[PDB]
């Protein structure tokens, strides 16, 4: 009972900082999904990034 | 409360005990810890000795004014003491006698109060005497157990 | 006078930076970028600032916000809320039980209902079965709900 | 109770464990040296830069581009530039988007908006059954419906019977209606999702109904799930009038979520646990038996069913064990299930004011008088006018 | 009787800000506006003090009768809960309360407005020869 009662104490700051930790441990890597052949890919989405004239907006 | 003003016996109480329990009680803090650990002197135990069916008489008064408030402020010293630490193990005649009423304090800030510190800081004091005690200490559980007040 | 100097050149070049707003991060993802919900505009994923990270900021957080590219600057515990605007009003609190009652009687029942549970809460839980919920003040205008709550 | 201390130990070793073996799995230590795990993370950071603005994504076509709509600006016919596939994504989800060429970088994370950082409560509660205050039988019936075919498909199969998509709780209020959703959520340990229908409610145009859709969606990646509307007769039939901008809105938040738990079928696709504090004096308009099947009703405590809520509260309580707990609750008259509970919690506090410090035989009468008086004075007492 | 030109008079005397407010202006502007808004005029008027408050109508705001099951109710019930608070916070400092024009005297609450919240209240003599006097002597 008495015993036990410190160990709640110290659990409840442990809990805290795990919460943050969940985040790191699905993984510190930025990506989502991705294959070897993406990165063929990738050389064509480079200039589609770097030019503004893409991407291409909706409108009605 | 290791004033010789009286909150413990250099001479022999009975102006505070009434007045103390109410608002939060100083008497028996310093009496049971101070007086025991300080002055092993045995003509001194005598006093407390004679003082100590006075302290029986203590533990239903203080179960009349319960209220969270008046008991937080009265202990938190009393749970911390370790007889073989005040050294009060090494007389036993009167000393023994002393423990029968210090029980009856503890128990009241164990349970009732409920959060975690109260019952672990009760822990150390309550196991050291037990051992100790042994025998007459079964007899001080009972005596517990029936309650001067059947309250909670 | 160098240093003076240098004040003003140091804060005409650092501030000429456009942008700076506020976000707060509701939330962290796996991308160890955090997602912002900027208040009255667009919400946007950032990458963490050199200055506060994930670990430096827990959920539903307020930020601050530097330049247009919405990246962490500061912590901030403040968030706009109507509380705020309430308390300007409110100013400093005043009166006690005594002025505004006058009668021993309500000065008691008032004090012990009220704050017993702030000073333990976990007492309370284990005294009947769960927490204390809500209370009711009520009476006629002779105790003033509002002014009470203030002196409380 | 000892079981429960016991897991704790276990627990407070667990957490020490799981933060020092996180940190040699997950990268720095299994830094990628694989062709597939080292393209996507380098990849993405070239491809990102700073600022990114999330979008949701709102149709996706089979040519290998989509469209979504970005929280700035307009809406963007974005490419499929690397990354995820056309499977892994689908409409409703929330993407992340580079500003510099918006596409969809992928979605792992079961969404992100601030939408779904409030429905997602996903944590499970300590409360569980037999830890609640209540009626053993009233949570043997919420579990039947909504926990059972998931645990044991079993005695479903063998027996023939149609599995739910949900349930619904509704009053004479304050019997616990919330307390029972917690109890079975905890048991699956599958993630609680919770929202409040005024939430749902706003008097911005057409906002309301997409969220109500949202629910669904957000605990069907999570899933299992259980969704947790917390009183659902706030976006449907109690008012919000037709003088404030309730008039369009309440209409379409309460048709909204009556059509898709309806279908054209009981979907069966994620459950749900609906609480709602009456049924008794609103309008039609809600979901009706044989697509949630069982819908539970709960009365208002006689003395016999008294005993079953009583026994499990006066454990944590005490000296009110002295006394027969039969006679104590001959003695108190009909009153619901928060009634009891508060006249329990009352009778610890009553004692404080008594000076005492907790319940005692004479506490625990007077606490049951007051909350009689509260209930006497406000609606009829006894014989005929 | 002019009793609304004493608080002109008094208003234009000071040589400060007045801030006129009437009761339509504390409802919504965009659907629910309306109870922000009471917050924002009492509090502009601290930031250019000396200033004055004035409502010239409360003529369905002060009124105890109000339902929910009217949607347009429900904004005015809580402009005058929120009145009834701005006296309360004002009090032991050097705010001044809230001055207001009415046609009748039964249209406040008679239990959650009475006097000593607001010090003076005033009735104007509706029998009351001297006044009339007055009148006629700016024609001499």
């Amino acid at each position: 009972q008495s015993t036990y009662s410190r160990q709640i104490k110290q659990v409840e700051d442990d809990i805290q900082q795990l919460l943050k930790k969940i985040n790191e441990l699905t993984g510190i890597k930025e990506s989502d999904t991705g294959l070897a052949p993406p990165a063929l890919w990738d050389l064509a989405a480079d200039k589609q990034t770097l030019q503004s004239e893409q991407p291409l907006q909706v409108a009605r | 409360m290791e004033e010789g003003g009286r909150d413990k016996t250099p001479v022999q109480s009975q102006q505070p005990s009434a007045t103390a329990p109410s608002g939060a009680d100083e008497k028996s803090s310093g009496k049971e810890r101070r007086d025991a650990g300080e002055k092993d002197k045995e003509q001194e135990l005598s006093e407390e000795d004679k003082q100590l069916q006075d302290e029986l008489e203590m533990l239903v008064e203080r179960l009349g004014e319960k209220d969270t408030s008046l008991y937080r402020p009265a202990l938190e010293e009393l749970r911390r003491q370790i007889r073989s630490s005040t050294t009060s193990m090494t007389s036993v005649p009167k000393p023994l006698k002393f423990l029968r009423p210090h029980y009856g304090k503890l128990k009241e800030i164990y349970e009732n109060m409920a959060p975690g510190e109260n019952k672990c800081f009760a822990a150390d004091i309550i196991s050291v005497l037990a051992m100790t005690m042994s025998g007459e200490r079964e007899c001080l559980k009972y005596r517990l157990v029936g309650s001067q007040e059947e309250l909670a | 006078l160098n240093a003076k100097v240098r004040l003003l050149r140091e804060e005409l070049q650092l501030l000429q930076e456009q942008g700076s707003y506020v976000g707060e991060v509701v939330r962290a993802m796996d991308k160890k970028k955090v997602l912002v919900k900027v208040h009255p505009e667009g919400k946007f994923v950032v990458d963490v600032d050199k200055n506060i990270d994930i670990n430096d900021v827990t959920p539903n957080c307020r930020v601050a916000l530097r330049n247009d590219s919405y990246t962490l600057h500061k912590i901030l515990p403040n968030k706009v809320d109507p509380l705020v605007s309430l308390m300007m009003v409110e100013k400093v609190p005043d009166s006690t039980y005594e002025m505004i009652g006058g009668l021993d009687k309500q000065i008691k029942e008032i004090k012990e209902v009220i704050e017993l549970p702030v000073k333990h809460p976990e007492l309370f839980e284990a005294l009947g079965i769960a927490q204390p919920k809500g209370v009711l003040l009520y009476g006629p205008p002779g105790t003033g709900k509002t002014l009470l709550a203030r002196a409380v | 109770t000892q079981c429960r201390l016991k897991l704790l130990k276990l627990e407070r070793i667990k957490d020490y464990l799981l933060m020092e073996e996180e940190f040699i799995r997950n990268q720095e230590q299994m830094k990628p040296l694989e062709e597939k795990q080292e393209e996507e993370r380098s990849k993405v950071d070239d491809l990102r830069g700073t600022p990114m603005s999330v979008g949701t994504l709102e149709e996706i076509i089979d040519d290998n581009h989509a469209i979504v709509s970005t929280s700035v600006g307009s809406e963007h016919y974005v490419s499929i530039l690397s990354f995820v596939d056309k499977d892994l994504l689908e409409p409703g989800c929330s993407v992340l988007l580079n500003h510099k060429v918006h596409a969809v970088i992928g979605v792992l994370m079961d969404d992100t908006d601030p939408l779904v950082t409030v429905m997602k409560v996903e944590k499970a509660p300590q409360e569980t059954y037999a830890d609640i205050g209540g009626l053993d039988n009233q949570i043997q019936e919420i579990k039947e419906s909504v926990e059972l075919p998931l645990t044991h498909p079993e005695y479903y199969e063998e027996m023939g019977i149609k599995p739910p998509k949900g349930v619904i709780l509704y009053g004479p209020p304050g019997t616990g209606k919330t307390l029972l959703a917690k109890a079975v959520a905890n048991q699956t340990s599958a993630t609680f999702l919770r929202v409040v229908g005024s939430e749902l409610i706003q008097k911005y145009l057409g906002d309301g109904p997409k969220l109500v859709r949202e629910l669904f969606r957000v605990a069907e990646e999570h899933a299992p799930s259980i969704v947790f509307i917390d009183e659902i007769d706030a976006i449907g039939t109690k008012r919000y009038d037709s003088n404030s901008g309730g008039e369009r809105e309440i209409q379409r938040t309460m048709l909204e979520l009556l059509n898709q738990l309806d279908g054209f079928d009981s979907r069966g696709d994620v459950k749900v646990i609906m609480a709602t504090n009456r049924i008794e004096t609103l309008d039609p308009a809600l979901i009706r038996p044989g697509r949630i099947d069982r819908k539970i009703e709960f009365p208002l405590p006689d003395e016999k069913t008294k005993k079953r809520i009583f026994q499990i509260h006066t454990s944590r309580m005490t000296l009110a064990d002295d006394v027969t707990l039969d006679d104590l609750i001959m003695a108190k008259d009909d009153l619901s299930g928060a009634d009891i509970k508060a006249i329990c919690t009352e009778a610890g506090l009553m004692a404080l004011r008594e000076r005492r410090m907790k319940v005692t035989n004479e506490d625990f009468k007077k606490s049951k008088e007051n909350v009689l008086y509260k209930k006497q004075e406000g609606t009829p007492e006894g014989l005929y006018l | 009787c002019g009793k609304t030109m004493l608080a002109k008079a008094v208003a234009h005397h000071t040589t400060a800000a007045f801030i006129r407010v009437v009761g339509s202006e504390f409802v919504q502007k965009y659907l629910g506006e309306g109870p922000r808004m009471v917050r924002d005029v009492f509090r502009l008027a601290k930031e250019n003090a000396p200033a004055i408050i004035f409502i010239d109508e409360i003529d369905a705001i002060a009124t105890k009768r109000f339902d929910a099951q009217t949607g347009a109710d429900r904004e005015v019930q809580r402009i005058l809960l929120e009145l009834l608070n701005q006296m309360d916070g004002f009090d032991q400092n050097v705010n001044v309360k809230v001055i207001m024009a009415t046609n009748r005297a039964d249209t406040l609450d008679p239990a959650l407005l009475r006097p000593g919240r607001l010090d003076r209240k005033i009735e104007f003599p509706l029998p009351d020869r001297r006044q009339k006097r007055l009148i006629f002597s700016t024609i001499t």
